[PDB]
């Protein structure tokens, strides 16, 4: 089953910097990346699907890049409210796999 | 009208269906055998149009028993409806060159 | 019946038949060759189905001489007998619609 | 001259157009799209003739929506044109066998 | 005999030709391209022969111009062969009819 | 994305030797690689397409050769008007990308 890393697991940036969080699959999977923000004690929610597509609700500071084994979701300059673990999740090969996360820092 | 015509129409309606429901059990089959990746409805639905048609770019295939045999029945379907297609325009260029003759 | 049906049921029934034969034959060329994927059973009479209706994903294939050979004879049977449940029914059609003329 | 022939040949010209049409349209959709490798003009021709053939070695094929779109037109497109060949073929045999007879 | 047997039998004889012909002239073509794999006639027969039926498998294709042409040949070939034996078929179900009626 | 490495960064050679300039794709790209001479201060201008075919007007001195990820840029004899950045970049996938570059310096 596909493996998903997301390394560094914790990421430091000063506030209104821009950060990126990467994931690296362990084989090719197109664009079929997803993904998620989990706040303290929240839920997950969808940020980007498919490596790079916007979702409504989700602020335009947002962005996702990348194909085949290589992902970036970035965040132009960050703020408070970011604060929390991301994660990826894959749906090319069953079955869906998720990363194992990354905390953002500020 | 004439029943050549009325085979041809009823399988391209046929094949619609055929589409539909050949890429919603595909995925059904599918998910839940390791590696997969015929396992998310748009992609499927270009599978089966792919696999009807004769194509097959190899992009896309099932690899459980049931997903191959929803394939084959989606194979069959394009197939026996095109040779439905090209009986009809034979049948209406011949019955059709009758008269210029 | 007539005789394009009896052609083309006949060539139903061949086709099943080089399926079967197409798909234990091939096992048999293909072992003993370093790299092949075509060895066993299952698989191989999935292999002969997509085949014979030339749909040919590119999940496996024949890599030695012999079980070429034998692709290429399930190739012509497929693509045969299509070609005679085509012209069986453009013969029911035509000699169907010179009534309803 | 005859329908049929004026109907194979007018889905030649009409082939020919896809072809063009489609190789332009799918560079069109599918340049944006992340891994996409049908994005220069002469291979994307390359790539409607091997769909409309119905061939598709797998070489290159369309991921985006619109590219797949175009892809299931020239397949159509290719399919129709030679089905109609085929029809025209037959009612010229047909047609020239009834002399013989 | 009928035409539309000479026709057919005529393209068997001209495909077994383009076959030989496809396969000598594709390893030509391919031969000075970095990356080719359609560069020995053995495998390059086998080639042309999954081209004309149009499975096309996936496991060897041409990446040059010429190549690829020989392969636009190839393909139309095969399929205008396969197309007059369908026809050729029909004429001789269609016109035996005529009898049994 | 494609990632194409040019490494060394700086190639230093001797008047009227032979010098070669590499370039590797992070995943196999047939021959879709095309070399560009930037000279300082000037834009970039297109020496070979498709990894070894040559443009009108460019020296018969310059060569390219490759297929897959790995590519080379060929100077027969370099001279005094070689001196300049060069650029490898890909045009199998897309988004098109370009590698870092080399300096040639004698
Ligand atoms: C339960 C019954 C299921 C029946 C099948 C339904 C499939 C889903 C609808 C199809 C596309 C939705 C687009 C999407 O959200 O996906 C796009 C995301 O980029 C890419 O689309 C794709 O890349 C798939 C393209 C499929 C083309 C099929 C052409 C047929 C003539
Ligand atoms: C000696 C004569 C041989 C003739 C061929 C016989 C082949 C064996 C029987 C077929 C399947 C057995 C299932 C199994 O144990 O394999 C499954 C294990 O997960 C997966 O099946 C497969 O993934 C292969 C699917 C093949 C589908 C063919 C559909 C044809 C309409
Ligand atoms: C805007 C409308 C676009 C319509 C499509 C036009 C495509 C461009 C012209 C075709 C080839 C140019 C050659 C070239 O510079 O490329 C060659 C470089 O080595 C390799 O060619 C190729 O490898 C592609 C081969 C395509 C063969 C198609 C055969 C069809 C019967
Ligand atoms: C100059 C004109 C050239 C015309 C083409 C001639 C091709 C050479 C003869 C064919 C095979 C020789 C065997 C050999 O030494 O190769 C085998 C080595 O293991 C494997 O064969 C192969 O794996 C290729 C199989 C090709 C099968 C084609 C079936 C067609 C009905
Ligand atoms: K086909
Ligand atoms: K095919
Ligand atoms: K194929
Ligand atoms: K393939
Ligand atoms: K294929």
């Amino acid at each position: 089953d596909i493996l998903l890393t997301q390394s560094p697991a914790i990421l430091s940036v000063s506030p209104g910097e821009r950060v990126s969080f990467s994931c690296r699959a362990s084989q090719s999977i197109g664009t079929d990346i997803h993904w998620y923000q989990q706040r303290t004690n929240g839920s997950p929610r969808l940020l980007i699907k498919y490596a790079s597509e916007s979702i409504s609700g989700i602020p335009s500071r947002f962005s996702g890049s990348g194909s085949g084994t290589d992902f970036t979701l970035s965040i132009n300059s960050v703020e408070s409210e970011d604060i929390a673990n991301y994660y990826c999740q894959q749906s090319n090969r069953w079955p869906f796999t998720f990363g194992s996360g990354t905390k953002l820092e500020i | 009208s004439a029943l050549h015509w009325r085979a041809a129409g009823a399988a391209t309606v046929l094949l619609v269906i055929v589409l539909l429901a050949g890429s919603y059990l595909a995925v059904l089959a599918e998910r839940g055998a390791p590696g997969a990746q015929l396992i998310t409805y748009p992609r499927a639905l270009w599978w089966a149009c792919e696999t009807a048609t004769t194509v097959x770019y190899g992009d896309l295939y099932p690899v459980t028993l049931w997903g191959r045999l929803v394939a084959v029945v989606v194979m069959v379907a394009g197939i026996t409806s095109f040779g439905l297609v090209t009986a009809a325009l034979a049948t209406w260029f011949v019955g059709r060159e009758q008269e210029r003759r």
